[PDB]
């Protein structure tokens, strides 16, 4: 009866890659901001 | 000189770095360390880097060693191998940082990376400020910046002060001496100056629009009050309406209510306000005053 | 001898070069010990590599040694066995360095490998630091740099201040007297001269370029106010616009308010500043507001 | 004498020895042997190797003994049997060092090899230092290392400060008296000469090179400030520009901000702050503010 498949409380993924971040544009400043919301 | 005292080249600006530093060689003016534990933490790991380890469990009280915060412009086009100025700052209860010296120290930007190295000997004047001084070429650019100097054919001359009659006569006098259509206004603070192709030609054409001299024209009324320091400051375009004023202590030289009279320039601003005979710190209410009534025909501004 | 005070060549730079050592032979003016573990550590360390190990459980209490920093600058193009001067600093509740000698000290690099080997007897002045000390000659270059210099047709002049008008100037005055195409300006800062291939060709070129003499233009105006230690510098490119300045307990000599004569040169800013009777610390908040207002016609930096 | 006091040969280079030692004779001045065991250890060491076995368990409070660092310099060229002079450091809570003898040390090298024996009587002055001192010819080179001279055509003159013009000049100067191709530049640092093959050859070359008379050139301009020892020394080619400088106590002798006169020369520098009355501690931050500002036409350099 424990080897019922079954569907767990937290589905999907547990873990997330950060994503590489925007390229910084060529104005010549080093504060760069990515598309801000 | 006046294009280059009154404008900013689009991209051609300073960046601000920041690092943490050790200074040491202070006679016995330095961090308690007993409050300070980031002071003896760094200590330590400059040891364990140079090959030093000092056990975990034990007591260091030192006294010529302090922790500081070292800051620093990032110029334009810096080219690494060229020296900056930097400002070296106590961080935790030290007395002096008289003649101590700036160990390595890597200056960040705002993006978490080093832009240059800071180490050198700290100049403290010597009711001068004893915890901060100023080191000379005191770091070493180790990076640069791509720009886009050189590419395309706009360059925006940014005024410091917004001016539509600024603007547009920027913008004319560039198009007097550098041909028909060299320059086109955008808005009250931008100037859009059209630059040959290439690198050089930018560089050329930007050296004989800096030094051209234009003819600043009438810009506002305003009367600067500092209360902080208890100053006033007024330009010439500031005038005077007819007005009655009354304040304490204060009598015709005879009633309390002197008449101050209607004033077109600036002599006969002062003179109508000296005549009051009133105190900076009496003439800033007195001011602020008249700005409410409508006698003062300037902006207020209190900084 | 302008090009040379003005510009920097590329790959032409000093690097910065630390390292930990000790100081003996003090009069009883060294470390307490018993605060600063790592003077007693390493003296150990030093103890054990020359052939004598001290218990490790024991007691000693040091007068004459003191644990120090060594910092110093490499030099560009420098060779193994040459000798650069080494600033001594003490680390830890030491009172005095005055006739110590520094023990050989390997200095490292960022790299943190030893570019140099320190050793020799500090100088100390003798109100003057006592924890801090120079060393001529005091350390002798160990490693070599490899470089880049004679490879390539190019070399890239880096001015120390930025200015597209003094870039444009070095670059006339590079292809007026060294021919057509000699000399090329990129950005405000750099100035690229094509330089025959070769190693012998470059540095006869650069030997002629660096003693060339160039006009320097008008450089921006700007006052600069130093708060820490008081201090007011004006250069010849500041003017001012007349208006009208009121501070605390200063006044015509007769009102609070009084007027400040627009001015062209320099010259006439200082006697119109000088009519107000302002002390330095008064002066420095006149600046400051009347930037704010707008008759100071310089930029306003704080250093 | 220009060319040897100007520059330096390739592999003519002074090593640094170190060694540690024992002091006995001192009129009670030594160390107090409680609080330093490395004294008595050794002292026992010294005893057991002569053939005396002093007791593990016992008490030793010696007064004429005091452990210290030996310093020295390997010298160019050094051949065993020749005498060198060392300084001798106190090393823990030693009172004085007057009338010492310092007995057989062994100063090693950073490899840890023997290259010298060392022991004599130490000369301390006698406000003098008591705890350091120096033995002339108190060591003898034991070890002598190989050396390339000799071998090759190629010998490399290194400048002692880095500069092509300098650089240019003496391979010129080489080139006038020793040949059309003698020597050739390699960087703003190095002269590479050609040598004929041998060995007294390329001394009798080396020879005729050192003594030759080069003219030296412009060579920068610099200020350099010493805080720790309050110090400044301008060199002759700093200049000024014309601004005004204002600083805490200081007027015109009538304002607070002083006119400071353009100047070509040094001489015209020195007057024209010899003017402002500026005590040399003030005087240091005037150059700071002013190189800030841009006045002062110099590097400013604080050692």
């Amino acid at each position: 009866c424990a080897w019922i498949p079954a569907k767990p409380l937290v589905q999907g993924a547990t873990t997330a890659q950060p994503i590489p971040g925007p390229v910084p544009v060529a104005n010549g400043s080093i504060f760069q901001s990515a598309q801000p919301i | 000189e006046r294009i280059r005292d009154l404008t900013s080249v689009q991209g051609v600006r300073e960046n601000s770095l920041i690092g943490y530093g050790l200074v040491v060689g202070l006679d016995g003016t330095g961090d308690q360390t007993t409050q300070t534990p980031f002071t003896t933490q760094t200590l330590n790991n400059m040891l364990s880097q140079l090959g030093i380890t000092v056990p975990t469990g034990t007591n260091m009280q030192l006294k010529n060693v302090a922790a500081v915060m070292v800051t620093a412009s990032y110029p334009p086009f810096a080219r690494q191998g060229q020296t900056i100025d930097v400002v070296v700052s106590s961080m935790g209860n030290a007395k002096s940082l008289r003649g101590g010296t700036l160990l390595m120290t890597p200056l960040k930007g705002v993006d978490s990376q080093v832009y240059a190295l800071a180490q050198g000997n700290i100049l403290v004047g010597g009711v001068n400020q004893l915890n901060g001084g100023r080191i000379t070429n005191g770091a070493i650019i180790e990076r640069e910046l791509p720009t886009q100097f050189g590419a395309g054919n706009t360059i925006n001359l940014q005024l410091n002060d917004e001016d539509f009659t600024m603007a547009q006569q920027i913008t004319d006098a560039i198009n007097r001496a550098r041909g028909y259509g060299s320059a086109t206004a955008l808005d009250a603070r931008t100037v859009q100056v059209r630059v040959p192709s290439g690198n050089s030609s930018q560089v050329r054409f930007l050296a004989d629009i800096q030094n051209m001299e234009v003819n600043v024209t009438p810009q506002d009324a305003k009367v600067v009050i500092n209360s902080r320091t208890g100053s006033v400051v007024m330009n010439r375009e500031v005038t005077l309406d007819s007005c009655a004023v009354a304040q304490g202590n204060l009598s015709v030289t005879g009633g309390s209510l002197q008449s101050v009279r209607s004033s077109a320039n600036l002599n006969s601003v002062v003179r109508a306000l000296n005549a009051l005979g009133a105190t900076p710190m009496d003439l800033m209410s007195i001011l602020q005053s008249m700005q409410s009534a409508g006698c003062l025909r300037a902006k207020l501004e209190i900084i």
